[PDB]
Formats: C-alpha cells, sequence, structure tokens
RNA sequence: AGUAUGGGAGAGGAUGGUAGAAUUCCAGGUGUAGCGGUGAAAUGCGUAGAGAUCUGGAGGAAUACCGAUGGCGAAGGCAGCCAUCUGGCCUAAUACUGACGCUGAGGUACGAAAGCAUGGGGAGCAAACAGGAUUAGAUACCCUGGUAGUCCAUGCCGUAAACGAUGUCUACUAGCCGUUGGGGCCUUUGAGGCUUUAGUGGCGCAGCUAACGCGAUAAGUAGACCGCCUGGGGAGUACGGUC
C-alpha cells in the first residue's frame, strides 16, 4: 500500500485511497480465511461449486 | 559430463577476493578436465532483503561443464567458504555462451 | 523466460509483490508455469522481494 | 542407467539379421540387462515402491517373450537362456 | 519531556478491542489508550465510537511531546481501523502516510477448530 | 501386441540440502494500567510491569500469491526452490518380431485416516481430562488450559460413503460449445483460422430406462472372461478355522 500522502490531500480522501489501495490487495480477505482450520474435503467442495458457478455465468454471458 | 549454470552471491567485505576464487574454480574444474563456457561479473549489487544483516553483495555468474565428482568438489568449496553466501545451482540442457542481461 | 530478465519479471508482479493471475494478464498455461518458476528462482537470488 | 552405445552392443551381439531390433532374444537380452542394472538402484531405494511396478513389468514381459520362444523353437530357447545365464 | 517531531501510531483493531499506541521511530512508545481503557467496556469496545475516543485520547497525550506530523500503521480486522485515523486526523495531527501491516502467514501453523455455534 | 532411434509435458516415486513468511518461548530498550474471551459473562493473564511496540536469540511443523471444470499416478494419493537415483505417458517418420493376445478361480504385491511395537522429537492443534458458563438437569454444543496423537527411523495392522454408489478388454452408432499436451496445413503484422490425435468438462438426436436420468468418458447396439444377488430382521452375529 504504501499511500504518501500529497501536501494537500485531506486526511478523509486518503483514508478513501488507502481504502480502495487495501481493497484491491486484498489483504483482509487472507486474514478471514486464516481464522480456522478449513478441512481439505471442505475445501474441495468449494472450489467445485465455485468452478460450476463460473461455468455457468460465462456461458450465460455468452447467450 | 553435464552442464551447469552457478550462481555466487559474495560477502562484500571480500570483494577484492573474488578474483582468486573463480580462479582457482575454474583451474579445478580444468585440471579435472571442465569445459568453462561462460564466465561473469554482475558486480556490487544492492539485495531486494537484507541477508545475515548485509543489503549488498557481489553477484558472480559461471556456465561450465563437468562431472559428478567435480560437481560435489565445487559444492563443498561453495558450502565451506565463508565469503560465499548464497549460491544457486542450476542443471542446463545445452550450453548457454551468449552475453546475458545484466551484464550491462 | 529466465531468471536473470528482471525488467520483463517484473511486469507480472503487483505493488505487494504476489504474482498477477494468468485471468488478468492474458498469458498462456505453458508461460505462466515457467513464469512463476523464474519469479521463484528470482525471489531466492534477492533479486526481487518475497513480499512488501 | 544404460547408455545408447550399450543398447547398441547389445543389439549387436543378439542380432539375428541386419536391422533387427524385434527378435525376442535381442528384447529378452535387453530386458536382463535392464533388470540387472536396475538392482543397484533398488539396493539404495528400498521404499520406491512405484518403480518396482515398473520392473515387475520388465520380469512379466521377459517372462511371456521366453515362453513365446520356447513354444516355437526350443534350441533358440536354450541358446538364448545359456547365453544371458537364466535358469528358466 | 523529549521532544520529537516524528512519530508513529500503530492501530491494533481486532474484533473484541481497538488498542491504539503512539511511539516514536525505532519503536520507543509515548503513549496508548483502549476502548476499555475509556469506558465502554462489553461488546461496545468492538464499535467505531469506542475507537475514535480511544485515538481522541491518546492524541491528546502524545501531544505533550510536541509531534504534529505522524505516519500510520494498522494491523488486524473488525471495526476501528477506520475512525482512528479519522480521529488522529482531527485532533490537529498530519498523517504522511497510511499502510496495512496485517501478517499473512505462507501456510504455516495450524489454525483452531471451527465453532459450532 | 511388442522392439530400436529423435523430441515434449507433468504436486509420479526415493534420498539429501536450502530460502522466506508466520505462531510459540526466552533475554533486552520505551511504558502504564488493563489484556483476553462471549449472545452476555466468567475462568485465565497483569503493578515481582501484562497487553502494545522495537531489538537479538531457540525450536518445531507447513509451504501464501501462481492455482485452474488445471496436471500426474493401477488405486490409495501427490504443492515453495535446488542436486542425485528412478517408473510411466504423449508425439513424427523410418526400420524390425510375426498372434508373441484379452480375462483370470486359487495366490501374490500395493493400499487414506485411526490404532499398535522399539527409539527420537514436540512449535501450533488436540480425543481423554481439569476448571468457567448455559440448562430443570449438561457427562455435550460455548469459553480458559491441556495428555496421548499429529512429526522422524524401522516394522506391524488390511479397514472407509476405499464412490462415478457404474469390473476389465474390444468394434460400431446425429450433432454443438469449452479446456490441457502434441502433429499437420493456411494467413500476414506476429499473433490468428482450419484439421488430426490422447486426456479432461458442458449440452443434445436416435436408442435405453419404473422414473429420475445416461447418451462416442453410455446406463445405446454386440462379443470374451471374472466377481456378486434372490423379502425385512436375527446378522458380517454365534461355533469351528486361518492371520
Ligand atoms: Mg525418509
Ligand atoms: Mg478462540
Ligand atoms: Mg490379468
Ligand atoms: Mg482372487
Ligand atoms: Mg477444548
Ligand atoms: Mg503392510
Ligand atoms: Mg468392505
Ligand atoms: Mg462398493
Ligand atoms: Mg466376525
Amino acid at each position: 500500500p504504501q499511500v504518501k500522502l500529497k501536501e494537500g490531500e485531506p486526511v478523509d480522501v486518503a483514508i478513501r485511497r488507502f481504502k480502495r489501495s487495501c481493497e484491491k490487495a486484498g489483504v483482509l480477505a487472507d486474514v478471514r480465511k486464516r481464522e480456522f482450520y478449513e478441512k481439505p474435503t471442505q475445501e474441495r467442495k468449494r472450489k467445485k461449486a465455485a468452478a460450476v458457478k463460473r461455468y455457468q455465468k460465462k456461458l450465460a454471458r455468452e447467450s | 559430463m553435464r552442464h551447469y549454470e552457478i550462481v555466487l552471491l559474495v560477502h562484500p567485505d571480500q570483494s577484492d577476493q573474488v578474483v582468486g576464487m573463480v580462479e582457482r574454480y575454474i583451474s579445478q574444474i580444468k585440471e579435472a578436465d571442465g569445459q568453462i563456457h561462460r564466465l561473469e561479473d554482475w558486480g556490487r549489487r544492492q539485495l531486494a532483503y537484507p541477508i545475515n544483516k548485509i543489503h549488498k553483495a557481489h553477484y558472480i555468474l559461471m556456465n561450465v561443464e563437468c562431472g559428478q565428482s567435480t560437481l560435489d568438489e565445487l559444492e563443498e568449496l561453495f558450502r565451506y567458504n565463508d565469503a560465499i553466501i548464497r549460491n544457486l545451482i542450476i542443471r542446463r540442457e545445452h550450453a548457454i555462451t551468449e552475453e546475458s542481461l545484466l551484464a550491462k | 523466460i529466465d531468471y536473470k530478465d528482471i525488467d520483463t519479471l517484473k511486469q507480472y508482479i503487483t505493488e505487494n509483490g504476489k504474482i498477477v493471475p494468468s485471468r488478468i494478464t492474458g498469458t498462456k498455461a505453458r508461460y505462466q508455469r515457467q513464469l512463476a518458476l523464474a519469479i521463484k528462482q528470482a525471489r531466492y537470488l534477492s533479486l526481487i522481494p518475497y513480499t512488501d | 542407467a544404460l547408455t545408447n552405445a550399450d543398447r547398441a552392443e547389445i543389439i549387436a551381439k543378439f542380432a539375428r539379421a541386419e536391422n533387427d531390433t524385434g527378435s525376442p532374444e535381442v528384447q529378452v537380452a535387453l530386458l536382463t540387462a535392464q533388470i540387472n542394472d536396475l538392482q543397484g538402484h533398488f539396493k539404495a531405494h528400498k521404499h520406491d515402491h512405484h518403480s518396482r511396478r515398473g520392473l515387475i513389468r520388465m520380469v512379466n514381459q521377459r517372462r511371456k517373450l521366453l515362453d513365446y520362444l520356447n513354444g516355437k523353437d526350443h534350441e533358440r530357447y536354450t541358446a538364448l537362456i545359456g547365453a544371458l545365464g537364466l535358469r528358466r | 519531556t523529549r521532544t520529537v517531531s516524528e512519530g508513529v501510531a500503530h492501530i491494533h483493531a481486532s474484533f473484541n478491542n481497538t488498542i491504539v499506541t503512539i511511539t516514536d521511530r525505532q519503536g520507543n512508545a509515548l503513549a496508548w489508550a483502549t476502548s476499555g481503557g475509556q469506558g465502554f467496556r462489553g461488546s461496545r469496545k468492538s464499535t467505531p465510537f469506542a475507537a475514535q475516543v480511544a485515538a481522541e485520547v491518546a492524541g491528546k497525550a502524545a501531544l505533550d511531546y510536541g509531534l504534529k506530523n505522524l505516519d500510520v500503521l494498522v494491523k488486524g480486522p473488525g471495526p476501528g481501523r477506520e475512525s482512528a485515523v479519522r480521529a488522529l486526523g482531527a485532533v490537529g495531527y498530519k498523517i504522511n502516510s497510511i499502510t496495512d501491516v496485517t501478517p499473512i502467514p505462507h501456510n504455516g501453523c495450524r489454525p483452531p477448530k471451527k465453532r459450532r455455534v
């Protein structure tokens, strides 16, 4: 991130730009993942569901 | 024999010795038999992150052809030489003799 | 793609240092694996940062 | 591992005719060389189960080829087993 | 007593509590505050407002050292990370930079079990 | 069906080394009242100084991002990077052997997790267990701790919803759209368009089916061999036998 400030940038706008930087980075997502241990079977099922949904979305876009 | 690419990182304090060490390695390789296809000195470069509280080191590149016994000797020398901080050895197919990038 | 070609290697690394996926960069499957291996080798050689 | 020169030598030693690379004698000799070479590897890696399957496959292929040679002509079979040093 | 122009504010936000500390460069501490420290004991600790009051009190305490520009480091999820920086800016400080320093393992230790609630 | 020679992709297996991030613990610098946790609390930790922050060390385990309806493997299963040993697969054209093939009762080898034996190691997690809560009761669900175990070496044990709930091999039977590793042909604006092949996905005609659905990766049309079923319980249980 390292959101350096301009000479006259408002602090609120700076915090808004920092929020965009962090949201693009996706740091909070990994922290959310790390809270609990997920079993390999559950991870497999989740990834399978995600892939199926992505394929259906792409087909819908193509149609 | 086989072709190996070697990259060496040398402590800056021992920079003046680099010419001697590479010469000794080449002498050993040639005495065994050896075929030194490439030798490059990238120069003293800054490290993207510190290693043993060192912020910069000397970078050396070599492309050689030698046998298993030699490879073992060079590996042992690199491990037990305190001037060297990190070495990468890669098996390669065919020999690279062209001028490489980062050689400026 | 070789580990010594940092100018090109950097075009597929984010500011945080993470490797950009193939989806966003449009590269091919075979190219992506070589590029990831080269980035890992460059990280080991302390030529590019692991993180930050 | 064996080299191209070694395989060429075995084929030269066991070839019935020119360009003969498909004869049972040549095939069995090549398999025997490969097996006796792999014995050394399996001496140092006892728990490499995945390679032992290929080794067993080589053994089975040699057995089938030897049986075919025995069924077709006994004299060639006896000569081959004698040359290669195999009990049966 | 000692006067330092430059300082850093660490915001250790969590789902249960927010801790705001002010240190100098090289990490020596000057002042600190917490939601539990300033009333709000209970579930209201995690609310952003308590983060704002903690940041205000921490900044007022740190002003004695005469620092007017401070860097910002933020670590952890949960509310209060934004309110703390907003309060620090409002108090009169100048925020030079804001960065996230939340630690990410590269698949190290096993996390605790999931709660069946 | 098999063999020799040129190329290609791959978390296929075994052994050793090495890098970064993070957690725990231990010492040191600043510093003062809380930290932690829950629906809410409480146990627990803290003025012999916690938490937070910075500096230096010990040790164990696993490899973020790339990552994919992706890849490899007979199955079980395989994830950072490097070296050594090693199995299989795909692909081009030549040159060979000449049915050398498919299946397979007994038998034999492999075989997740848990558990067992001897000797090591032990960060985090965690059966048992201890305390704090909720409750009419709480032997549990929630919270604070925590032993075996999870890890390494050498063996044993032979089990799973070990699942596609679909044995192996062979030939044939409308099409349409993806993706992975290769072969061939044509365009030019340096990457695209057609075919072909071996995998891996989504639809769908005919056909099949109690229906749901399957549909060139068949549960369609045919052939070879094997395993298994005959109402629900009693019961994968008793006796005998082998391990
Ligand atoms: Mg081992
Ligand atoms: Mg908890
Ligand atoms: Mg069979
Ligand atoms: Mg049987
Ligand atoms: Mg517990
Ligand atoms: Mg066993
Ligand atoms: Mg069974
Ligand atoms: Mg079954
Ligand atoms: Mg029984």
